[PDB]
């Protein structure tokens, strides 16, 4: 397979420094403990305010990947537009695709076995994560038609909605059963 | 705020180009620097300076 | 409803102290970390040894209620016999039915809204929890046949175990196609 | 190991009853109590002491 390097695909950029003395506002922030194995927790995201300028240098679009480049774990999300204005913090690193590449198809090769041994040798750190952006946008990614990623990516969104439908019901049964219970005393 | 981080990225990208950047200051601290289409506000107060004196303010 | 204190019908002692320094050995430990929502986590427990006679006072046995004594949430769970002897640490308060209630029906009482109202009427601590004995003792429960408890207990413990199934199908099931889709 | 609650929950729930009980003493030290029909190794030091006194020397 033909394969185009990520820094020639997309626009990378990490996140804005925001300190903990912040004004609660408007604009959400996504943060390392926001970034869940299945999504971001865009329910429990921190808010501030910052101003229109610096705030669209750091604005969030349908379709980037955000990478953990600090702390303990090499997490990668991507993001989905949401009703408020969000961007992702310092200690995470955003991936906007430009052209050929999905941004859910660059999720799956950095959660590929190859993926993690390539995004583990661009890191700087022993014991925590210090990434590499250079060698981060070195590493290459097979090219595939984009309807075909589009169908992975469809069916793959499937699995992990139909994943969020079969727990809340088995949430929502037992739940059920165990108040069935109670008041039968 | 500006962070030293944010401001050496920006050059770094090619977004600040040539030996002098739009700076804004608040209260005469930097508070953030401002590129060629960027939107600066009415009642902000821009001055041109050099990167490497901007880059070396931001290090105390 | 006739209640019966619960004092009347169970053996009640806290938890043996053991110390961070023990040989992991034979005997598992049950400690505040290992009281799940869903019952204990049993793989997860810490290993340590005990002499024969100290052992077999703290020895646990099938059906023994551990309720979290100290800590910062009331957790109640059901003991259920495991492959080595296993203890509950002193920060539970272990609760051995004697006759009339089963473990399972009285988990049920302490988690309904009356139960936790009684229960944290016996605590001593303002933000950590201090539970005391004399006071857990004196809290009544309705009593109703033993038939028609296991009855409902056989029905709480299929949901449970069904809930399990539930849950590692829908795992299992978004790993198979989290892989499909790898292939490519 | 005994420590000073477990010898008090065995005096507060009538295990430990009189004035006096079987204490085991490992090193000199004080390892454990016997109740009426628990079994003693054969290579333990059963020495029959005052419950207030082994109170206050694990009280220390």
């Amino acid at each position: 397979r033909e394969k185009v390097t990520l820094g020639t695909v997309v626009d990378c950029f990490k996140g804005k420094a925001v300190s903990s003395k912040v004004v609660p506002g408007d604009v959400g922030l996504i943060n390392l403990s926001d970034m869940g194995t299945l999504g971001i927790q865009y329910h429990q995201l921190r808010t501030f305010q910052m101003d229109r300028r610096q705030l669209l240098r750091y604005l969030l679009e349908d379709g980037d990947v955000l990478i953990a480049s600090k702390g303990t774990l090499k997490k990668v999300c991507v993001f989905h537009k949401q009703n408020r204005d969000v961007v992702a913090s310092s200690n995470i690193t955003v991936l906007r695709p430009q052209k050929l590449l999905r941004g859910y198809y660059i999720k799956f090769f950095l959660d590929s076995p190859i993926g993690q041994a390539l995004l583990d040798a661009a890191d700087h750190g022993k014991d925590v994560i210090n990434l590499s952006t250079k060698e981060l946008l070195d590493i290459p990614i097979p090219v595939i038609p984009l309807v075909k990623q589009d169908y992975l990516i469809n069916h793959y969104l499937r699995g992990l909605t139909d994943y969020h439908r079969k727990l809340n019901r088995a949430e929502q049964e037992w739940e059920y059963i165990q108040n069935e219970i109670q008041k039968g005393l | 705020m500006l962070y030293i981080d944010e401001f050496k990225e920006a050059i770094d990208k090619g977004y600040i180009l040539g030996d002098t950047v739009a700076i804004v200051r608040k209260n005469g601290k930097i508070f953030d620097y401002v590129l060629p289409h960027e939107k600066v506000r009415d009642d902000e107060v821009v001055t041109v300076e050099r990167v490497e004196e901007v880059m070396v303010e931001l290090d105390k």
